[PDB]
């Protein structure tokens, strides 16, 4: 059963998809959170050896447009080109219609995509899950998406994936209240260091940080540090 | 109008110049000779994919009987390896 | 606009060709063979960019420089692409073998046949004068300081002009 | 079926309209339903727009049928469309003037 | 779970880019450094008789445009097609906008290329992996490495191939960022001949190339080879 | 045993000189519902037994009409059913588009027949699992057209496919000489063929909201009986 | 792919507005070929190579002409290594009348073909869109008529190759002169020409 | 009446037009165009769409000069089985690599020019008997804005239509900078 | 049924199982070297008579794809006739009627190694089964002999012999060879070490062999504009090669 896409498990799994879902838990963790008017996605960068060139392709989460962005976990060449379809659907949304993609819009349209190349067995599907996230044009609710394999995709406000994920999701569940959630960037900031401080034992140079903002607004952090020894204050 | 005269016929000259050849090939030689020849192109061009190398199948310039001919569509002959997979397998 | 039209002639003596051009230049390089053209400026700049493209392909391939003769059988080549759609060109190519060392020089029509010779060769507006001016104007083997002198007079006898001296391993840009 | 506290409940539509007096509520593997939902209000807003008039419930029910039976020979002698049966099923509810609310 | 390169295995995982992961392996050592001033490529080449022509044959290095070059490991005729593919995009490149492809921009086109045949079930991975050097406004020089699983990182100093681990070891306890071209190659010189099977690396074994110093790509003769062989005094 | 080695697939015969995924089909039939037709010269009746998921649900449509003059019964397959119903609709009204002309009942059981059997040949493609009457009256008189999903077709003066369909089918043995000497009596026509249905019951009843009959002759154009007007020939 | 007619409406308009367009080259005014004893003489105002025994000369545009034949030529020697047997004339004849049907004479070629082979000496004509016509002694362009109004007044049956070459010679100069003659047997052989204002600023520019 | 006009200056590329006309490429380069509506229109919101796609691919703005070059070969392209539809457009920027403001025109044949200034329309040949005089490649913005308010004033004194009053945006080392009408 | 999964897949120690086969499969083929001489290449091969009844002229084992070029093989024979046809399309198509000239031997050798390549990773095709020495001269590389693989990987040589007789004509050109050899040492050396794999009648009807040497105007087929050169490749006839190994 498992040897193919096409043949249901006889208990109504799809073996495949499933394993291909299992192999999105290989990469690296990423976590994501969406605070009152911000949302803040994190990284555990894999450790690097002293050799890598730190000043070149270090950021994993990555843009598709000026108010939206990419994290994700799991077989990193497959992201890259899921990403270079998402920008290239950007775009042409961009030139079609005077208005840019909606996140749903374009969390829609990967879910497809990676839908798609599942519908034949021809293809392997990508062993990535997605994280879409941003906020809708000119409009100021912050949204956040994940994608699967199989193209089920469901919106959050907080959700990790990757590597040792079950730690993080169960330690943002019980520290989450959806009652008062977040409301300032420097606190949703540190809920994201706590969350990912409980599966990379690695100082704060592991974790990447991105911030986006209502209105076309992405920053990337690299003082987090302070958070970092604020959280070990705290500790 | 606007178009060359000779663009219309000659852009899909080698196609229809099979579509041809087989109709006269079934008119004589019966529905077994095109099916034959016909399924032997299909189960070629299907079985062939190689993105990078728009060059073309050798079998299939030695099923055409040109293996041994060149022409001006020869001389001078979302392009990307995944628009290519998408296309080709209609997924 | 004036942009279009401009004159190119090329001549060529003992051990060294001349190549000039009445004016953005229109006398491109690749390797060691310089190509003038004369024709619209879309056709002129989308055939430089064509030929830079495919001789520094030839050139990776090969690892050697391309020789001018090859250089103009592929321009004639080209240049019959688009038979029914040509080119407004009418280029003029130039250089030196490296190998057997024969100055070559050839021109073309908007098909690409080649009009190859010897002696000097004209292209673009007022060819008629032009070739009746060098004619009346050139003479054989000539040094290399004569033929620039020669080329020189010839376009000033047709402001902005720019003339190629090639020698065997140098070549000498000089603007009139 | 909301999984764990922080997914949004509110943004898990089981519940989807395919047009104003026809709706439907879904289960299963969600990918292929909304494949399915798509073409069903793909179909609906067609209907509307060629013939001026509300959409049959009963129609709407073959369309979307006709998508499902794609893993096969079309309904119209149509090649096959996947290699697999959709792994989802909806009831669809809706009122015609012609057969009353009804739940296919 | 290996005779589809489609399939996942139940533990999440390929076992046909693994293998091919594999196969680089047992091809001979590529290694590249990073110096301050230029970058420095160096290749044992595995092939060796007394009868192959090395004067001429430089299969194991490559020029794909000026100041950009790559050293390959595996096999020589998937090699070859990466490489035309990436000369050709690069040459459309300049020709499109007139500028000199950015190497990060066509290491980009061709790690997705090798993914590509990782994903079509009719196409097997390139049992091939690159080191990408080059020059460009955008960073200067850098170093890129992509392996058959379509992935690619940026380093200063790396090693591809047999007894990979060796010479990635000797090059992180040796390296240092100030280094320039002239002793970055003494130190690629080192490093082969400790990570050879050969008993002294004679200069037959060895392909190399650099770029420094508006740069000028040299990828060295035999000739010179054994100059420098013998400059550095192995 | 051996059959497990050989029934794979539509393309592989088995060495005893059968092809068992056809006959597989075939079996297929068995289980659906009965659906019984019966032959006089002016008029040919169908009478099916409809079956329903649960108490709750609707009946299902166990005959359609293709044309005023002929339809059809089905069992087996809903899929299959549908498919073949449809294309047997779309045909139909081709041909009496195209050629002005009524389609005739046999050449619309070969056109069929020769789409049912194609599949058969084809490797992926599947044999069909419906089992279907065709019935219509034309020029030609009255017909009644059984139908197996390989292919085959046979005029029959009366026949019962489906669950427990050999019951009917012996009564309609028993009575051949009796109810083809009918004809001129639409009424007791259909009255025998729901007694030879009957005779396939083992559990439930012939009831208004199950039974469904289908009449057609020179002065009665194909019509369907449901509900409560079944009533009478209960 | 092919001869991509990616400049046609732009063509048309530049055309339509000033832009003159640049004229193509022509192929002189006459060709004639007559077929002797043991060899057949092709001759012109330049001479096209199909295959070593096997020769062209082409009215009409000169590009055309060259293009055509040169591709023929390369399509030809396929086919002979293919065979591996000596090309003969007809199937250049068929293959020409093929090509210039298949454009329908939009490539502006008048041809005379001739050749020796296993089979003899052969001399053929094609003009645009395939028509296409065989006898002893023809003639192509615009300066034809001359030519040929000699060759019916000079022709004969059974002269040799001195005569042929004198023949073919005097009906070109009767409408330089360059004449190929191939002999059964022997090699083609192709007989070329038989009848202070400098105001100066200076820089080097890298090779 | 649509009308462009475009002067490079030491530190600055300032382009004006007749009411729209101009799409902003990136954060330092701005594209302006005449022609007939729809066509020229819809060419020039396809050249912003690639454009902002390679800046997000590449996470680095375009050079000026490149995206010249990628214009004419788009419209060479555009061109390449249709009438021309007369489209012609200026293109300015800051080369930020570079530090030079650069300006370049491109014409519906498909050309490009780094012209110091350039117009179409009307103002092709009116507004040079100005510019011909007045420019010079040394002046500051300020006296470049100033050339331009004279040569619409000649554009004033020449037409006797109504003439809308153009709007005028300028790039500088800032990047993309709105002038209010003047 | 729109794709078709790659007959070729790694092994688990990380090669390849077809192309270690068909690398087999030359090397249970008939026995094929040549070297290259300074002024000159030598290319030979034994001819797999099936019976005294077969034309020797029928089995061209060696066949020129240009002027200048010429290849013999060893193993599938078929897929060497078909890859020839291609190979001299192609350096037509290709390369003759862009640049107006026959390819150099690198660019030739390096496009056959794409159409070998291209089969090695395929849905419905094997690698062929045959490893070609292309000998040919250029006019500037000069005489050259490259050897590609079924692979598609290719490699100059001063000498090489694959086949059934590999391993020991290669040793004994190893020992043999020398810089300054001239062509007619070097057709000499070639038909000594041949000498060692032919077993049975050793004579101008059992042995194929074709030289790249000095332009030869005579089989040009047409005088005058001697602007164009003479073939270069040269098959040598029975009774030539009788003489030549007669001494």
């Amino acid at each position: 059963y498992d040897r193919a896409l096409s043949i249901f498990s006889p208990d109504g799994h799809i073996f495949q998809v499933e394993y291909a879902l299992e192999a999105v838990k290989r990469g690296t963790c990423a976590v994501g959170v969406k605070g009152k008017n911000c949302v803040v996605l994190g990284c555990e960068r894999r450790s690097t050896l002293k050799l890598q060139d730190t000043r070149i392709t270090p950021s994993k989460v990555s843009k598709i447009d000026s108010h939206v962005v990419l994290s994700f976990s799991g077989l990193n060449a497959d992201s890259r080109i899921l990403i270079e379809k998402a920008r290239v659907e950007a775009q042409s949304h961009r030139l079609t219609l005077e208005d840019p993609v909606t996140v749903e819009y374009l969390t829609r349209y990967v879910a497809g995509v990676q839908q798609r190349y599942t519908q034949s067995g021809g293809v392997r599907p990508f062993g990535v899950s997605t994280l879409i996230a941003g906020f809708d044009p000119r409009d100021d609710e912050p949204k956040l998406y994940q994608t699967e394999p199989s193209g089920i995709y469901s919106s959050w406000s907080a959700q990790t994936i990757g590597r040792n994920s079950k730690t993080v999701r169960e330690f943002l569940e019980k520290n989450y209240d959806r009652k008062e959630p977040p409301a300032t960037v420097e606190e949703c900031v540190k809920l994201t260091v706590r969350s990912l401080l409980e599966v990379v034992q690695t100082g704060a140079k592991n974790i990447e940080i991105t911030v986006v903002k209502p209105d076309s607004d992405i920053v990337a952090l690299s003082s987090e540090e302070i958070n970092q020894y604020v959280t070990q204050i705290e500790q | 109008n606007d178009r060359h005269p000779l663009e219309s016929t000659l852009k899909n000259w080698e196609t229809t110049q099979r579509q041809r050849q087989m109709e006269q090939y079934r008119q004589i030689f019966g529905i077994a000779e095109p099916m034959k020849r016909t399924m032997e192109m299909e189960i070629v061009n299907r079985t062939d994919f190689n993105p990078l190398s728009t060059n073309g199948s050798i079998h299939r310039d030695i099923l055409l009987n040109k293996e041994c001919s060149i022409d001006w569509e020869d001389v001078y002959p979302g392009d990307d390896v995944h628009s290519k997979i998408e296309k080709q397998l209609g997924i | 606009s004036s942009i279009n039209g401009g004159i190119v002639v090329a001549m060529t003596g003992k051990d060294c060709v001349a190549i000039a051009c009445d004016l953005f230049e229109k006398i491109f390089h690749y390797g060691h063979v310089f190509l003038g053209i004369t024709g619209l400026a879309t056709d002129v700049t989308t055939l430089n960019e064509m030929f830079r493209y495919k001789t520094n392909l030839y050139k990776l391939k090969e690892e050697r420089a391309i020789e001018p003769e090859t250089f103009t059988q592929l321009v004639s080549s080209s240049l019959y692409e688009r038979r029914f759609g040509p080119y407004f060109v009418g280029p003029v190519v130039a250089g030196i073998n490296s190998k057997s060392g024969k100055p070559f020089i050839a021109g073309f029509d908007l098909i690409g046949c080649i009009d190859e010779a010897k002696d000097f060769i004209v292209s673009g507006t007022a060819s008629d004068q032009l070739f009746g001016m060098c004619e009346s104007l050139y003479e054989p083997n000539l040094e290399p300081e004569d033929l620039f002198e020669t080329i020189s007079q010839a376009l000033l006898n047709a402001w902005g002009a720019v003339v190629y001296i090639i020698k065997k391993d140098e070549v000498v840009k000089r603007y009139l | 079926r909301a999984t764990s506290p922080l997914l949004e409940s509110d943004s898990i539509e089981k519940i989807v309209e395919i047009d104003r007096h026809i709706g439907c509520a879904m289960s299963g593997l969600t990918a292929d339903a909304r494949s399915m939902i798509e073409h069903a209000r793909t179909a609906a807003v067609t209907h509307n727009l060629y013939y001026d008039e509300d959409i049959n419930v009963e129609s709407l029910t073959q369309s979307v049928c006709d998508l499902a039976l794609r893993f096969g020979e079309g309904a119209s002698g149509e090649e096959r469309l996947m290699s697999r049966p959709f792994g989802v099923a909806l009831l669809i509810a809706g009122h015609d003037a012609d057969d009353g609310y009804q739940l296919f | 779970y290996d005779s589809r390169t489609t399939i996942f295995s139940p533990e999440g995982r390929l076992y046909q880019v693994e293998y091919a992961l594999e196969s680089i392996s047992h091809a001979g050592t590529a290694i590249g450094i990073m110096a301050s001033d230029g970058i420095v490529l160096a290749a044992e080449r595995k092939v060796t008789s007394t009868l192959l022509e090395q004067d001429t044959s430089t299969e194991k290095l490559y020029k794909l445009n000026d100041k950009i070059a790559v050293a390959v490991a595996g096999l020589t005729a998937d090699a070859e097609i990466l490489i035309n593919t990436a000369r050709i995009h690069a040459q459309n490149y300049l020709k499109t906008y007139n500028e000199d492809i950015p190497v990060e921009i066509l290491v980009r086109r061709l790690s997705d290329i090798k993914q590509g045949y990782t994903q079509h079930g009719g196409l097997r991975p390139f049992g091939v992996s690159f080191i990408y050097a080059g020059y460009d406004d955008r960073y200067g020089y850098q170093l890129y490495t992509s392996n058959p699983s379509g992935n690619y990182t940026g380093w200063k100093a790396i090693s591809v191939g047999a007894n990979t681990s060796a010479a990635q070891t000797l090059l992180q306890m040796d390296y240092k960022d100030d280094m320039k071209v002239d002793d970055a190659i003494e130190l690629a010189l080192k490093t082969l001949s400790k990570t050879t099977d050969s008993s002294a690396l004679t200069y037959d074994r060895l392909e190399f190339a650099t770029i420094r110093k508006e740069v000028y790509q040299k990828i060295f003769k035999p000739q010179e080879i054994k100059d420098i062989l013998v400059k550095t005094g192995i | 045993m051996f059959r497990n080695n050989y029934d794979g697939d539509t393309v592989t015969f088995s060495p005893t000189g059968r092809l068992f995924q056809v006959e597989y089909a075939l079996e297929a039939i068995k289980q659906g519902s009965v659906t019984v037709g019966l032959r006089s010269n002016t008029h040919a009746v169908l009478v099916a037994l409809k079956r329903n998921a649960d108490e709750l649900s609707s009946y299902q449509k166990k005959i359609i009409k293709c044309d005023e003059h002929m339809g059809l019964s089905l069992a087996g397959l809903a899929p299959d059913a549908r498919v073949l119903s449809n294309y047997l609709r779309q045909q139909c009204n081709y041909s009496s588009l195209v050629f002005n002309r009524k389609l005739a009942v046999e050449r619309a059981g070969h056109l069929l027949c020769d789409k049912a059997q194609k599949n058969t040949q084809s490797y992926g493609g599947r044999p069909y699992g419906v089992g279907l009457l065709i019935i219509g009256y034309d020029k030609s008189g009255a017909h009644l057209l059984e139908f197996q999903p390989s292919g085959n077709v046979t005029e029959l003066y009366g026949t019962a496919i489906g669950a427990r369909s050999q019951g009917a089918k012996t009564y309609l043995e028993r009575t051949l000489d009796t109810f083809i000497k009918i004809d001129g009596n639409p009424d007791e026509l259909i009255k025998a063929g729901v007694e030879a249905i009957s005779q396939s019951l083992r559990d439930e009843s012939l009831t208004v909201d199950n039974l469904s009959i289908a009449i057609v002759g020179k002065d009665t154009p194909f019509t369907i009986y449901d509900g409560e007007a079944v009533a009478k020939y209960i | 792919a092919g001869l991509s007619f990616d400049n046609y409406q732009r063509n048309n308009f530049l055309a339509e507005n000033s832009h003159t367009q640049p004229k193509a080259t022509s192929t002189g005014t006459t060709i004639v070929g007559v077929k002797f004893n043991n060899g057949v003489v092709i001759a012109a105002d330049k001479l096209h190579r199909i295959s070593p025994k096997i020769w062209c000369a082409g009215a009409g545009t000169a590009a055309d002409t060259e293009a055509v034949t040169q591709l023929i030529g390369s399509n030809i020697e396929l086919h002979s290594l293919y065979t591996s047997r000596e090309p003969r004339v007809v199937s250049a004849l068929q293959m020409l009348k093929q090509h210039l049907f298949k454009y329908q004479g939009h490539i502006g070629a008048y041809l005379i073909v001739a050749g020796v082979d296993p089979t003899g000496s052969h001399l053929f004509s094609i003009h645009a869109h395939g028509s296409t016509d065989v006898g002893y002694y023809l003639s192509l362009g615009s300066g034809s008529l001359a030519a040929m109004a000699v060759l019916e007044s000079h022709w004969k049956q059974d002269l040799t190759k001195e005569e042929a070459i004198k023949l073919a010679s005097d009906a070109i100069q009767a409408g330089n002169v360059d004449v190929c003659v191939m002999e059964i047997g022997k090699d083609a052989e192709y007989l070329r020409n038989y009848l202070t204002t400098a105001v100066l600023k200076e820089s080097i520019v890298n090779i | 009446m649509d009308i462009i006009l475009g002067i490079r200056v030491q530190d600055s590329v300032i382009l004006a037009s007749s009411k729209d006309k101009t799409r902003q490429l990136s954060p330092h380069t701005l594209m302006s165009f005449a022609g007939e509506a729809g066509d020229t229109v819809q060419f020039a919101e396809y050249i912003q769409a690639n454009i902002q796609l390679y800046s997000i691919r590449e996470d680095y703005e375009l050079s000026p000069q490149a995206v010249s070059s990628f214009v004419r070969q788009e419209l060479a392209k555009s061109i390449r089985s249709r009438r021309p539809y007369q489209v012609n457009v200026l293109i300015g920027g800051y080369d930020k690599k570079k530090n030079k403001p650069e300006l370049y025109q491109i014409d519906y044949l498909g050309t490009k020019v780094e012209l110091p200034y350039g117009a179409h329309g009307y103002s092709g040949f009116y507004t040079f008997s100005l510019l011909d005089h007045h420019y010079r490649p040394d002046m500051t913005t300020e006296e470049g804005l100033d050339l331009l308010k004279l040569c619409v004033q000649e554009l004033e004194k020449r037409m006797p239509m109504d003439f809308k009053g153009v709007i005028v945006k300028i790039v500088d080392k800032d990047g993309i900078r709105q002038v209010d009408d003047f | 049924d729109r794709y078709s999964f790659s007959l070729t897949t790694f092994s688990p120690s990380g090669k390849l199982g077809q192309i270690d086969y068909a690398l087999t499969a030359v090397k249970q083929g008939v026995t094929s070297l040549g070297i290259k001489a300074t002024n000159g290449v030598v290319i030979a091969t034994e001819k797999k008579s099936s019976s005294p009844l077969a034309m020797s002229e029928t089995l061209s084992k060696v066949s020129l794809l240009t002027p200048d070029i010429g290849a013999v093989y060893s193993g599938m024979g078929p897929d060497y006739r078909v890859l020839v046809d291609k190979s001299r399309k192609v350096a037509h198509t290709s390369y003759k009627r862009i640049y107006g000239e026959y390819p150099p031997t690198k660019l030739l050798v390096s496009e056959v190694a794409k159409i070998m390549q291209e089969a090695t990773q395929s849905g419905g095709v094997r690698p062929f089964g045959v490893s070609l020495l292309i000998a040919g001269h250029d006019e500037f590389n000069g005489f050259s002999l490259y050897q590609v693989d079924p692979s598609g990987s290719y490699f100059p040589w001063k000498a090489t012999a694959i086949g059934k007789g590999s391993v020991a004509a290669k040793t004994f050109l190893e020992k043999r060879w020398n810089d300054e050899l001239e062509l007619e040492d070097a057709i000499h050396i070639a038909l000594l070490t041949l000498k060692e794999s032919v077993e049975g009648e050793f004579n101008g009807d059992t042995i194929e062999l074709a030289i790249i040497g000095d332009e030869n105007p005579d089989l040009l087929g047409y005088t005058g504009i001697p602007t164009d050169k003479g073939p270069r490749f040269r098959k040598l006839t029975s009774q030539e090669i009788n003489d030549r190994l007669e001494a």
